[PDB]
Parts: structure tokens; C-alpha cells; sequence
């Protein structure tokens, strides 16, 4: 007989980043 | 592949083949030392260099097995997968006999563990680490790595043990190797000079050039069989590799007219230090370097900087003067120290920064957030014209219709040393002529009498009034007449009026009584 | 051409090799076919496999998975390899290859088994793809892939029809000349379905294939000199250079139809296109215009319609701001990227404005862009009568009061005049049928002249 497995790796995330203007 | 498939890298080359090869060759020497060889390269350099060939000429030229491993090939999205996978090309590559483990843009997959954020990299660069380096890390295997940029990397992986060497793979003679190995298997010609391609093309890193003979051997063909002992008197000529570099500036010493002592000076002062490093190395000091135009614009400034960059096998980076300030905070200068470091990285190379009076402007006080930027933005210049550098091979050329403007620290000798002035009708002559040199001219006209009603233009009027004769050419044809001459010239421009040249005769008459 | 260089391709490589060696060049290996979707690459690597003898093992794109993928690759590589210098056909490349920034591994594979191929394989490789951006560099490397073709007729219709509709009981009274002209934009299977839709008709008519069943099933399926001298000063500039050899741009400005002749010029000129607004393109600032003009000098030739260009230039000055500064900064990248196109890549760029003072001599001069076209009542009239083409008129009307009464006008207000006239008579339309909630199909079919002549009071 066969039988299952469950996986779960991983995912993609998204990150923001601030900035400086010299005008 | 074989060692006489290298060229160029003579010095690297040799250094990694002995290193490799003498613990191979025979480890009793290094018993009888009594000390262990190194174990790990990181080279490193632009991508197409020819890095990734010297391995495997190393490694077929040794009884290796060399097993090549991708930078995001290896990297995945499964959690514990590419680690198992770095563990599994180890395995094998120890399980069978003393190998060459060639790791290609490792710099893919090392973000130094601090800038990156996913967890799958920082485990990889663990599972390297403890491979590379733990107990019973290696036995008797190499690992050769690869990267354009070798700063975006561990620390722990530039340790000894792991790649404790660097070695930097980067000139005319070995692009000239290059040529004749890249060309060894086919019967060009008889006439082909490579001393005009290892002069022309040089910019080339060096995959570039089996590529550019590829091209030219196919277009050979590509041309030789829209009609067709056909084998015999084949083979590549000068057009094929001319049409290849068509598919960096085109002047040679001619499309300038007049100003003969300032061609002269700049003649001498650019190849001299080109084709006598020995005289001056006997001498035992260095060239100068930085030379300023000033003038009126439109004068040939870039003209000049072009057809003295021309002759040299050196480089042309031409930046204009607003072209690098940003808005954001430290831009301006990262632009200015890559400009610099591309500028240093392939000598010789001269560099033509235009328009200084936008970038210098002659810092002093502003008590602004634009005058800090002048500052921080002079500064950097200041640094990486002259400062703690090695100034190798790099000819900074300056061109400003205001010098007044620029502070006195880069006009001070040892950056831009020479102060030339850049200014006739017998120039205008030479200059029409250069102008007029691949044109259907009529017996008739009279160039003379053309420059004699100038009185005061510039070569941009010229370029102008030669621009219009050849549309009224153009518009009678759907030679050059005479008639198009008489109607274009009254139409004239005369863009540069009297006070600038009040002021820039001012100025000339300063410098020359300080 | 194209097809000739195809043929070229595939014959001189696979037939005289020991030629091929003799040069002592071996890179012609590897082929790709890009182009819009419907132009016959499929059909132009059947033709290849239906003119040779040689092997032709056809790989498409995701029927490569099930570590297998890299099996099946060796499997058809080492096949080709293995019987004859042949030919691999790989279709849908973007499936296989996503541009890299199991399919890694797969694309390493691929990178691997093509880098792969000695002297004595004396194989190519042919591969179709439907959009030409989203495929690796390192695969458009030099070794693998470099000798692209761009496959960009009414000919090749009639003989994709002569070839579909040739097994059925067709008829005795067509003719498939006007089928293959009334048809314009089909490809490939399109023809197949407009077949397939006229036996279905005529099936349906003969249960309660001629000409009438094709013909439905085709509808139910899917300033005169100065347009003369600037079309024809265009067609001159964009024609041979061989006279020119002997011996780029454009200005409008006035109060007109200045856009609407930059419409007419995208429509019917048999070139290429590409418009953008005023301040649409606004370091950020500098690369917007870079790499449009990036995207001209790819597609040459090209017209790159500035439309309001007194916004984009201004004269750049002195204005002694942010905004100055990105003005210079914007102008300088404009000129810079206009005064490097020499006779190659043929680009023209088209300006209109409203303001002709505000625009800069910098740009005004000599050189980059000299022509200046300054920009009636018969112009007002054929406006009016192309505006209103698919429209129910109402027969007692004439145009030239409103042509005569209209003066200083533009073809923009005329159509805004043209759809408050339409407004009016939707309103008359829904309030007669609320009030009739029997008249005919519509109480007011056409447009009256009260209705023009209540929609001409507010404009
Ligand atoms: N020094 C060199 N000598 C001979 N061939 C070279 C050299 N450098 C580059 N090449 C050519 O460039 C091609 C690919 O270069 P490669 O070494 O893969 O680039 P990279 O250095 O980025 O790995 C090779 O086929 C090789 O013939
Ligand atoms: N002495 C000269 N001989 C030939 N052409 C010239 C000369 N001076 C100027 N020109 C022409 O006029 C133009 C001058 O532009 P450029 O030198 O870049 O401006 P600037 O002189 O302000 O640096 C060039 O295109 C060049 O062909």
C-alpha cells in the first residue's frame, strides 16, 4: 500500500526601506 | 583545454598552477617542510575574463575532476534542500579522488549575513562554512571560487582555511595573445596585421574577442556564398574584422585644424609616458597628468580631448557636468568614485570631465544645503584626483568656458597642472579643410574668400554654415555649388558676443602675469 | 528575407559541413524566432521539417517535467546528437527558461547540454517565443543563441486557405481572392475556426458550404498641401539614402488638429509609433527618457511623438530651484540623447505645443530639430463629416452653417459639440420612452437640428 507526506518549506516576503534627500 | 590556451594572465596563471600543481606533482616537498599548502582561491574581476577557463585548464592539465557548481542553481526555495545539496557535490567531490571544486557567483549566495533576511542564505553560508573549514573539513581537495564584486562577502569566508588566497584577474600583449590563440585554427590571410586589432579593440575583456572572431569568420562566409576548389583561398581579411568592430570616438588627428603648439604639447605630454615607461623609469619620476581647457565654447575642447585620446590604446570616459548630482544624500560622490574607479581599473584611460564650472564652482561659503553637496561633491574629487591612491595610469582632462569659478586646490599642479588656453583666419582655413575632407568639391569655389568674412566665428559657426550647404546641396539634388555658399552665408549666427572674449582675455592676462 | 535567411540557415550548415569547417568558423548553431503572436513561426519550422530528411525531435516547453527533467534533456539532446546532423525544434522557450531573476536546475541543464556541442555533432537548434524580454541573457549568450530573426500577408493567406479548405465539398461559386483580402488580421488558426464556423452554418442551414456562409462567418468573427509635403517630406526622409549619400524631427504650432495629424500619422504612415504625454516622463527622471528613447532605437525606424513639449523643455534659464534643477537636468538628457542619432536608426521626432515662445532655442536650433510647420473651413467641414461617419444623421441637415459659424474652433470642441448634441438626444430618447412606459423602434432615430442646435449654445 502507498501512503502521504506533507511538507512545508518556506515563503517571500517583502520588506520597505526609508531614503535620505539632499535636497 | 591545455595552458596554451591561456594567455595574458601570465603572472596568476602561473602562481595557481604551481600552487595546485606542487602538492600534486610531488607532496614531498612539502612533507619535508613539513607544512601544509593553501587550499582555497577567490578570484576575482568583470565577468568574461576567463577565470572559469583557467580552472579548467588547471584541472585538465592535473589529474583532477573538475565539478562545477552555480551560484543560484543550487540556491532553492525548499528549506534544508540546498544545504543537502552543497552537501552532496562535497561528497562527491572527495568520494572519488582529489578534485577541483570551482564554486561559480558566490557572491549570489553570501549577503554577508546581515543584509540579507531570508534564513535559506545564512543557512548556506553556515553549511559552507562547516564544509570548508570543522573537524576533517577537506582531505586533499581545492575549492576555486568566483565574483565580480569580492566585498559582498563573509568575513568567515575570507579567512585562511577557506580562501585564504585573492587573486585579481584583470592589457595590449596579452590581448594580442588572445588573438593569435583565438585564430589558431583557421588560415585567415596573409595581410592581416594584428597589431591594428590589439590597438583598435581596446576595450575587450577577453571572451569578447573570440566572439568578435567567430563573427567575422561567419560574415566571411556570409558574404562569400550569395553566388556560390571553393575550399581553397579561404579565410578572414581586414574588412571582415573592421565589419565586425563596426557591429570610441572616430577622429585621428585630422578633423582638428589650427592650434598646432596645443596639439603638439598634448601630443607630447599623452605618449610619452604610453611608449617610453622605460626612459621615464630610468628618469625615475612620474608623468603629469591633468591638463584645463578654457576659452570661449564651442571651440573643439572635446574635439581636442577626442583626437588626442584617439591615437593611444587608452580608454574615453566623457561625463558631463550636471550629469552626476542627485537629489538623495551621497550620490553625487558614489557616482564620482565609480567614474574614478572604472577610470583606474583599465589603464591607461584618460577622462574628459566637462563643464567643471558646474562641479567645482569654487566651494568656499554658501551656508546651504546645495552648498553642502558643492562641498562634500568637491571634496570627493579633490580625494580621488589626489589623495591616498596609486594614480597608475589616468589623464583627467578639464574643460570650463568660466575658470574663474573653480576653487584653488584643483588647479593646483599635480591635478590639473596645465593651464592651456584655447583661442584665426589661416586656422579657419585648416579647419574648413578638415571639415571638407570626404566631400564632392567644385574647382570653383574659394575658401579664402569664405574665411576672410568670418571675422571673429567659431568652429561650431563653421560646422553650422558647412550644415547648411550641404541641405541646399541635398534640396537641389531631389558637387557642392558655389551659389549654396553665397545664399548660407548671411545667414549667419556669430553666437559669441564681445564682452565674454573681454573676460576670458582678462583672465589670460592674469594667469600669464602671475 | 526573412525566409531566406532561414533557409540559408538550415541549408549551408546541415548540407556542406566539411564547407563549414573548411571556413573555420563553427558558431551558426542556434536560431530564435520572436515576433508578435500570429506571424508563422510554428509554420516556418514546419516547413523546415517537411523540407529535410533529417531528424526532427520537437520539444516543447513544460512538457519537459515530471530529477527527470535533466534525463529528458540529455534524452533528446543525445538523441539528436546520436542519429544524423539534424535539427531540435523547442517551442514555448518562456515555460522552460523564466529569465532566472527545478527550473533553475533545468536552465542550468539546458545551459550545459547547449554549451555542450563539439564539431562533429554538427546540430542546430531552432526555438519560437512569443515575447522577446523574458528570456535569459546567459542563454542570449554568445555560443548558444545570437542569430535572432524579427518575423513582423494577403499571399500567404490565400495559401493557408487553399490549404485548409481543400478537403471538404467546398462549392462552385467562390472565390478565395476576396476572402484572403476582406481578411486582414488572422493567423494561423483563425482561418481554421472561420472554416470550421462556415461548415457549422452551413450545417445549421441545412437542418430546419457557399460563399454566404463564409461570409458571415467572417462577420461573426474576430491642409492638403501641408499633409502632402509633411507625409511626403517623411516618406522622402525614411526612403533610400543613396541621393542623400549623393548630396531628423519636426515642429507644429498654432491656435486646429495639430495631435489629430499625429494621430493620422500613427495610423496610416507604414512605420512604427510611440507617444507620451507632457510631464508623464517625470535620477528616476533622467532614465524614463533614456530608456524611451532606448525602446526608439531598438524598433527603427520610429516617430516619437512629444506632445506638449513647452512643458518637458521650458528654456531651461535660470529658475534657481529643485524644479530648475530637474529642468536642466531634463533638458540636457533630451539633447544629449537627440544630437547622437547620426543617418543609422532613423528615428523622427514629431513636437506640438499651444505656447511657441516657451519652448527653448536649445532645442529650436539648428541641427537636432530645424522644421517649424505653422498650422480652416473646408479642414472644419471634413472634420465634422468624418466625426460624424457611423452615425444616423437626419437628412434635412447641413454642416456648413455650423462649418461657416465656427471659425477659431478645433477638432476637439468639435467633437465635444458633436457628443452634447448626442447627450441631448439620448435624453429626448429615454425621456419619450419613460413617458411611453406604440411608437417606432426609437422615437427619435437621428439627430436633429434643434439638438445641434441646443448642443452649440454651451460651447
Ligand atoms: N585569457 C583567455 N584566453 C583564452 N580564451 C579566453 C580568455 N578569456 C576568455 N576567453 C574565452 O571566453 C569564453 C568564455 O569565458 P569565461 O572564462 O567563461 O568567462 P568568465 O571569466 O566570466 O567565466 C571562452 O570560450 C574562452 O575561449
Ligand atoms: N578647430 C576645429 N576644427 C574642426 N572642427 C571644430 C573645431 N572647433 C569646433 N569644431 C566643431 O564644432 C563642434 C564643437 O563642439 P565642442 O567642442 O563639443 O564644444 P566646446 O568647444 O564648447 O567643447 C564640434 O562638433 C566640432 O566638429
Amino acid at each position: 500500500a502507498a501512503a502521504a507526506a506533507a511538507a512545508a518549506a518556506a515563503a517571500a516576503a517583502v520588506a520597505v526601506a526609508v531614503a535620505v534627500a539632499a535636497a | 583545454v591545455g595552458y596554451d590556451d591561456i594567455g595574458g594572465c601570465r603572472k596568476q596563471m602561473a602562481q595557481i598552477r604551481e600552487m595546485v600543481e606542487l602538492p600534486l606533482r610531488h607532496p614531498q616537498l612539502f612533507k619535508a617542510i613539513g607544512i601544509k599548502p593553501p587550499r582555497g582561491v577567490l578570484m576575482y574581476g568583470p565577468p568574461g575574463t576567463g577565470k572559469t577557463l583557467m580552472a579548467r585548464a588547471v584541472a585538465n592539465e592535473t589529474g583532477a575532476f573538475f565539478f562545477l557548481i552555480n551560484g543560484p542553481e543550487v540556491m532553492s526555495k525548499m528549506a534544508g534542500e540546498s544545504e543537502s545539496n552543497l552537501r552532496k557535490a562535497f561528497e562527491e567531490a572527495e568520494k572519488n579522488a582529489p578534485a577541483i571544486i570551482f564554486i561559480d557567483e558566490i557572491d549570489s549566495i553570501a549577503p554577508k549575513r546581515d543584509k540579507t533576511n531570508g534564513e535559506v542564505e545564512r543557512r548556506v553560508v553556515s553549511q559552507l562554512l562547516t564544509l570548508m573549514d570543522g573537524m576533517k573539513a577537506r582531505s586533499n581537495v581545492v575549492v576555486i571560487a568566483a565574483t565580480n564584486r569580492p566585498n559582498s562577502i563573509d568575513p568567515a569566508l575570507r579567512r585562511f582555511g577557506r580562501f585564504d588566497r585573492e587573486v585579481d584577474i584583470g592589457d595590449a600583449t596579452g590581448r594580442l595573445e588572445v588573438l593569435r590563440i583565438h585564430t589558431k585554427n583557421m588560415k585567415l590571410a596573409d595581410d592581416v596585421d594584428l597589431e591594428a586589432l590589439a590597438a583598435e579593440t581596446h576595450g575587450y575583456v577577453g571572451a569578447d574577442i573570440a566572439s568578435l572572431c567567430s563573427e567575422a569568420a561567419m560574415q566571411q562566409i556570409r558574404e562569400k556564398m550569395d553566388l556560390i576548389e571553393v575550399l581553397d583561398s579561404l579565410g578572414v581579411t581586414m574588412d571582415n574584422f573592421r565589419f565586425a568592430l563596426g557591429n570610441s570616438v572616430n577622429v585621428t588627428w585630422d578633423d582638428v585644424g589650427g592650434l598646432d603648439e596645443i596639439k603638439e604639447e598634448l601630443k607630447e605630454t599623452v605618449e610619452y609616458p604610453v611608449l617610453h615607461p622605460d626612459q621615464y623609469t630610468k628618469f625615475g619620476l612620474s608623468p603629469s597628468k591633468g591638463v584645463l581647457f578654457y576659452g570661449p565654447p564651442g571651440t573643439g575642447k572635446t574635439l581636442l580631448a577626442k583626437a588626442v585620446a584617439t591615437e593611444v590604446s587608452a580608454n574615453f570616459i566623457s561625463v558631463k557636468g550636471p550629469e552626476l548630482l542627485s537629489m538623495w544624500y551621497g550620490e553625487s560622490e558614489s557616482n564620482i568614485r565609480d567614474i574614478f574607479d572604472k577610470a583606474r581599473a583599465a589603464a591607461p584611460t584618460v577622462v574628459f570631465l566637462d563643464e567643471l564650472d558646474s562641479i567645482a564652482k569654487a566651494r568656499g561659503g554658501s551656508l546651504g544645503d546645495a552648498g553642502g553637496a558643492s562641498d562634500r561633491v568637491v571634496n570627493q574629487l579633490l580625494t580621488e584626483m589626489d589623495g591616498m591612491n596609486a594614480k597608475k595610469n589616468v589623464f583627467v582632462i578639464g574643460a570650463t568656458n568660466r575658470p574663474d569659478q573653480i576653487d584653488p586646490a584643483i588647479l593646483r599642479p599635480g591635478r590639473l597642472d596645465q593651464l592651456i588656453y584655447v583661442p584665426d583666419e589661416n586656422a579657419r582655413l585648416s579647419i574648413l579643410n578638415a571639415q571638407l575632407r570626404k566631400t564632392p568639391l567644385e574647382p570653383g569655389l574659394e575658401l579664402t574668400a569664405i574665411a576672410k568674412a568670418t571675422q571673429g566665428f567659431s568652429g561650431a559657426d563653421l560646422l553650422y554654415i558647412v550644415q547648411r550647404a550641404a541641405k541646399y546641396a541635398i534640396k537641389d539634388s531631389i558637387y557642392i555649388t558655389k551659389e549654396h555658399f553665397a545664399e548660407a552665408m548671411k545667414t549667419a549666427k556669430r553666437s559669441v558676443s564681445d564682452a565674454e572674449l573681454r573676460r576670458y582675455e582678462a583672465y589670460s592676462q592674469q594667469m600669464k602675469a602671475s
